[PDB]
């Protein structure tokens, strides 16, 4: 599917934490990798309030 | 002298728990100092992990190393000889029936009554009769009086829907006249898989994570229903509305939906299509030892 094509060109959101790790120092700390995986549609349903 | 399928109880058992789980943390503190409410019971229960087709269990390999002696006589009533004051505390507000509780368990003594033996009264001990005639009436194949008894026991006010399997089997020996069989079980199912704690599960249980008997149990029952005619695309459609879409099993059950499909260009799109469905369910899980089996009767297919 499209969808699923399309999240897979946006692919990964970098951000850095910026701890030192204490090794000036070129570390950067924490990468966190961002990124969807797959898209699914579910088709319309009514659940009935709450309690599933 | 069989689990009851009644949440157990108001009573006791409560400042019982508290008892038990306040002093267990009151032993565990002082354990981890010589080694360098509900809410209590709660994180304290809380801090710890909570040829054919076996799901199998985690061996030993990567696993630990040994320990030596921690706990003389002398070292321990060390820290024994504290907490067990503290506890003199709130034992002071407890009944007396509990005091000897903590007291026994505290020598390590282990009880010989049950929740259930102590919990008089008329009413509940007609359940247990009720249930046990129950439990008795289809372990003897008398399918008659056995769906009798099932059909009064949920009659009461208080029996909730644990006796499924009661029924499962119960109503599936029961051609005679009543919906059944995957009747129940997709009933089970349509209830109970949304949101519209003690007194659980594995063979009950809510969304979010997984759900044993209602799901696997229509699940594959229905695939059985087809294997009555030598529909698919129906439990492969419905099936194909995941997801909680990590229950590798049910991956399974969608690629053992293919394989029944393909039993021209057709077929081959449903023979690629379980050649799919085997390795999304290598997400985990763990089926079918070899694969190429399922592969060499793919290939039987392939012909």
């Amino acid at each position: 599917g499209l969808l699923n094509l399309g999240v897979k060109d946006i692919g990964e959101k970098v951000i850095f934490d910026g701890k030192p790790l204490n090794s000036n120092s070129g570390y950067l700390g924490n990468k966190l990798s961002v990124s969807v995986e797959q898209v699914s549609i579910a088709k319309p349903m009514s659940n009935d309030g709450v309690s599933s | 002298m069989f689990e009851v399928p009644i949440t157990l109880t108001n009573r006791k058992f409560a400042q019982r728990r508290k008892l038990k789980y306040q002093y267990i943390n009151y032993i565990s503190r002082r354990f981890d100092r010589i080694s360098k409410q509900q809410k209590k019971r709660r994180r304290e229960r809380h801090w710890r992990s909570v040829s054919f087709e076996i799901w199998r269990t985690v061996s030993s390999q990567n696993k630990q190393p040994i320990n030596k002696q921690k706990m003389t006589y002398h070292n321990f009533k060390k820290i024994e000889k504290i907490p067990l004051r503290k506890m003199e505390i709130p034992l002071l507000h407890c009944t007396k029936e509990n005091k000897l509780y903590f007291q026994s368990i505290s020598r390590g003594l282990e009880p010989l009554k049950t929740s259930t033996s102590e919990v008089r009264n008329y009413r509940t001990r007609h359940i247990v009769t009720l249930t046990d005639l129950l439990h008795l009436n289809v372990s003897r194949h008398n399918w008659s009086l056995a769906y009798k008894i099932f059909a009064t026991l949920i009659r009461i006010p208080g029996v909730q829907i644990k006796s499924l399997w009661g029924i499962g089997v119960e109503i599936l020996d029961n051609l005679s006249n009543s919906s059944s069989g995957l009747d129940f079980l997709q009933w089970m199912c349509q209830i109970y898989s949304s949101k519209s704690r003690s007194i659980v599960p594995p063979f009950q249980t809510g969304s979010r994570t997984h759900t044993a008997k209602f799901a696997i149990t229509y699940l594959w029952s229905s695939l059985i229903n087809c294997q009555k005619s030598m529909l698919i695309d129906k439990i492969s459609e419905w099936v194909l509305t995941p997801p909680f879409m990590e229950d590798a099993e049910v991956w399974f059950i969608y690629a053992s939906c293919h394989l029944l499909k393909a039993d021209i260009n057709q077929v081959i799109k449903h023979i690629h299509y379980v050649r799919t469905f085997l390795k999304i369910c290598l997400d985990k899980g763990g089926f079918a030892v070899p694969s190429r089996l399922i592969e060499n009767q793919l290939k039987s297919f392939e012909s």
